[PDB]
């Protein structure tokens, strides 16, 4: 999935490979969740709350993503790139 | 413990937000496959 | 031809008659029709969809 | 002089003194004692009488005497009562109340009313208000009507589906029960069709207008009726020298926002001379606040004598039960939009259409209430002799009939093809009726009431929606189903001010489902619910505030309705990948005819009926889907269909198994998608 959202050339096939990975990293976060609901383990709870930061990352990761895709269709589209620096509003290095 | 039940609530909430938005892109670019250059001289 | 001439002076006139309002209106729908700008598209594409 | 007050043995207070004064100047009050002797020689009574006439007030409170007369010197026998039925909500309140005055007594005591989500009755209520569907709804348990002595059918001229099937069972009523007497109103001076009807009863005409009108006509006749109605309304603001507002009658919303604009632009042309001229739109769908400016009182006018004026600028929701105070100018322009539901195509249709002879008096009947005053017509005289037909259709010549057999079924009329309508409704939309019931397993092959279908009429829904949600029971979806219930029964939520639609839209699309507008409504609803029923937020997204806080009523009584009859409510887990799922498939299991799909044209046909149509504008869709499932068939510009889902037609040979069958369908596209489908299940 990574490596696909860094090589999908269409934001067309990107919302396919995205809506995907975040349904595939919903059903890991659930099971997880229904296995610590049952064990108790705390090392466990440690790795699913460890789960829940990565499943929270990719949802950061969409706006930053989305936009990068469109600036492999057409890296010309100075708007977007407008939007590029909006993504990065919280690290003025980055921008 | 709740407090992740209550934290998946929010994620499949926003999950299901980004599934609209990227939607909305979808369209958003179709359009825009069928225009071509002309259209911005 | 003085009935023709009478009707169709006539209607010359009339047609020049308040070529304004027609004017600043057909100018005045030209101008936001443009500024409205996107309609939006609607696409079809229902085996993506599938 | 000391009376003491027969109900509560109390003197009768100050007030009523005075309040008696008043309404024995009513016209009604001379035929008090003429009344009487009718109602007790005869047990139907047709009565005809002008908008002021009292009839309302007076006529319930006579009836209530006339019980107790016939009590008294017979023993206290069982507690019965003296009905008035009234078509419409607000109508049924507002009457109850001048009326608790008038008997001095306490409200919801003696005198009480009996209205949808809200019964103001106790054990000592004599007289009760209600509307029109609650009479009905009390007969379907009750058939004979047990508990009543004298009916009052008020305002019989609005011809409600409520009220043309009434007549009708409360006729037969008037065989069996012998000893119930029934008083039939009419405010339209209509032609005695009551009179026949009821078997020549005794017809009572009692006249009574507040003040006499002027009416106008234009010689010729004007091709472009909103050009003259604007036109109209500077012209009245700049002659005419008496204070008063002008209440201008268009179709709709369209109209009313462009009318609105265009007459502010002329008067802000004429400048400081002319009065400061205040232009109010009037739509039954504009929010609380929007609607509050009616009663806003005018200007003090401008220094230099120049009248001021307010506006408004209404559908025919002004015509009647709205009582705009103040008018003394009324334009008619001659035209209202009228449903009329066309059985053959199930296409239900918005056309402008032209009034009746009735209803040019009752938009005349605005003014003259006040003081005197002047109505124009866009149209010539010779016009409204020959082409406005002589009163407006019933409703039930119009409506899809689906609600109403279900209706007539639990009522036990097994012959409905005699059933004694006063406008029998045609035989071509009867056919749409049982052949609707009939798939929807209400009624099996020889008409009885099956027992699916005995519950489907319990619920106050349409057959199609009833239909849904039971079955939405069996797929763990009744809470999120009971919603999208609760939110298409009462009149649509969105809010389109066209000054801010660009905004508005941009509301609308935040609340939007990808998968179409039943799961755009439920979406609509939870935010509601989450925002504590803050009003605020309503506001800014463009929802109206009542249609909410009537639709978390309809839930609420729903809910209600499912415990009596062990439907559990149930949820699918969020979390599961069955909940948005099982959603859409309760859908489908109940508005499975009303299904579109898309030939390769680039139209949608509608499955077995191949009639062309297009996604309605209104859509939160962004996508043709292939398959389409709608909610109403509209004909205004194009045909439209409204409320417009996406369906996997998998669902539809699955859960709706015997209209689907292939064996029977038109042979064209809609069959050949579907073939392929079901040898695919396979």
């Amino acid at each position: 999935y990574e490596e696909a959202i860094a090589k999908v050339s269409t934001v067309r096939d990107f919302a396919q490979v995205y809506d995907a990975y975040a349904a595939f990293e919903e059903r890991e976060v659930s099971i997880m969740m229904q296995e610590v609901e049952q064990s108790g383990d705390p090392e466990e709870e440690v790795d699913l709350e460890w789960m829940f930061q990565r499943y929270q990352h990719l949802m950061e990761r969409k706006n930053e993503l989305m936009n990068s895709v469109l600036l492999r269709q057409n890296p010309h589209n100075v708007g977007e790139w407008l939007n590029r620096v909006n993504i990065y509003e919280g690290n003025y290095n980055k921008q | 413990m709740k407090d992740f039940n209550q934290r998946f609530r929010d994620l499949h909430k926003l999950r299901q937000r980004a599934r609209k938005e990227n939607h909305e892109q979808v369209v958003e670019e179709d359009r825009r496959s069928k225009l071509p250059k002309n259209h911005e001289a | 031809a003085s009935v023709d001439e009478e009707a169709k002076l006539k209607r010359y006139l009339e047609k020049q008659a308040r070529k304004e309002q027609e004017l600043k209106e057909k100018r005045k729908a030209k101008l936001e029709k443009l500024t409205a700008g996107p309609a939006k598209h609607m696409f079809e594409d229902q085996d993506y969809l599938s | 002089k000391i009376q003491i007050n027969p109900y509560n043995n109390q003197p009768f207070s100050n007030r009523y003194w005075a309040i008696w004064e008043k309404r024995s100047q009513l016209p009604v009050w001379e035929y008090k004692e003429k009344f009487m002797e009718l109602l007790r020689n005869n047990q139907c009574i047709t009565l005809v009488g002008e908008t002021g006439s009292g009839k309302t007030t007076q006529i319930p409170q006579w009836a209530v005497e006339f019980m107790k007369q016939q009590q008294q010197g017979q023993p206290p026998g069982q507690a019965r009562l003296v009905a008035c039925t009234q078509p419409r909500r607000v109508a049924a309140m507002s009457v109850a109340t001048r009326v608790a005055e008038e008997m001095d007594v306490v409200l919801g005591q003696e005198v009480g009313y009996s209205i949808r989500f809200e019964d103001c009755i106790s054990e000592r209520t004599v007289l009760k208000y209600c509307t029109d569907g609650m009479l009905l709804r009390e007969a379907m348990n009750s058939p004979l009507l047990d508990k009543y002595k004298v009916l009052i059918l008020d305002e019989a001229h609005e011809r409600t589906l409520a009220t043309d099937i009434l007549m009708g069972l409360i006729k037969e009523i008037v065989r069996n029960r012998a000893d119930i007497k029934v008083v039939i109103m009419s405010a339209t001076l209509d032609a005695g069709k009551f009179q026949r009807y009821f078997e020549d009863c005794p017809l009572l005409s009692v006249p009574g207008r507040t003040f006499p009108v002027e009416i106008f006509f234009t010689p010729n006749a004007e091709k472009d009726y909103l050009e003259a109605a604007i036109r109209t309304v500077i012209q009245i603001h700049m002659v005419e020298e008496v204070e008063g507002d002008i209440l201008l009658f268009l179709t709709g919303q369209e109209e009313i926002e462009e009318a609105c604009k265009r007459i502010d632009r002329e008067i802000q042309a004429l400048g400081a001379d002319a009065g400061a001229l205040s232009c109010i739109p009037l739509y039954s769908t504009l929010p609380p606040a929007a609607q509050q400016r009616i009663f806003e009182p005018a200007p003090p006018n401008r220094p230099n004598g120049a009248i001021s004026r307010k506006c408004v600028i209404s559908t025919n929701i002004a015509e009647t039960s709205l009582t705009i105070d103040g008018v003394v100018f009324v334009i008619d322009p001659g035209f209202s939009k009228q449903k009329v539901y066309n059985p053959r195509i199930r296409v239900e249709s918005l056309l402008v259409c032209p009034i009746s002879k009735a209803s040019a008096m009752q938009r005349a009947g605005r003014a003259g209430r006040t003081k005197p005053g002047k109505c124009f017509r866009l149209y010539t005289e010779t016009a409204y002799g020959s082409e406005m037909q002589d009163q407006t259709y019933p409703e039930i010549l119009r409506s899809n009939l689906g609600s109403v057999v279900l209706q007539l079924k639990k009522l036990g009329t097994e012959d409905l093809v005699h059933f004694d309508f006063m406008d029998p409704p045609a035989p071509e939309t009867l056919m749409r009726a049982l052949e609707l019931l009939n798939y929807l397993q209400a009624i099996n092959d020889d008409g009885e009431l099956t027992e699916l279908g005995s519950l489907m009429a319990e619920f106050p829904l349409d057959p199609q929606l009833a239909k849904m949600l039971i079955t939405s029971t069996e797929l763990n979806c009744s809470n999120e189903i009971l919603s999208i219930t609760a939110m298409l029964s009462v009149p649509q939520c969105w809010v389109r001010p066209n000054e801010m639609r660009t905004e508005a839209d941009e509301a609308k699309a935040r609340f939007a489902h990808i998968d179409g507008d039943h799961l755009t409504l439920l979406n609509v609803y939870h935010s509601f619910k989450q925002n504590q029923e803050d009003p605020q937020w309503c506001y800014d997204n463009f929802i109206n505030y009542r249609t909410m806080k009537t639709a978390d009523t309809v839930r609420t009584q729903l809910s209600r309705v499912m415990d009596k009859y062990n439907l559990r409510r149930v949820s699918t887990d969020f979390k599961s990948r069955d909940y948005y799922l099982n959603i859409r498939k309760a859908l489908v299991a109940g508005f499975f005819m009303q299904v579109a799909h898309l030939e390769r044209s680039g139209h949608y046909v509608t499955v077995k009926d191949n009639q062309l149509v297009n996604l309605h504008p209104s859509t939160v869709l962004d996508h043709k889907p292939e398959w389409a499932l709608y909610n109403e068939f509209v004909l205004t510009t194009k045909n439209f269909i409204r409320t417009v889902t996406d369906v996997r037609p998998e669902w539809l040979l699955q859960i709706a198994p015997q209209y689907y069958d292939l064996d029977n369908f038109p042979d064209g596209d809609t069959k050949r998608k579907l073939t392929t489908v079901m040898q695919t299940l396979q």
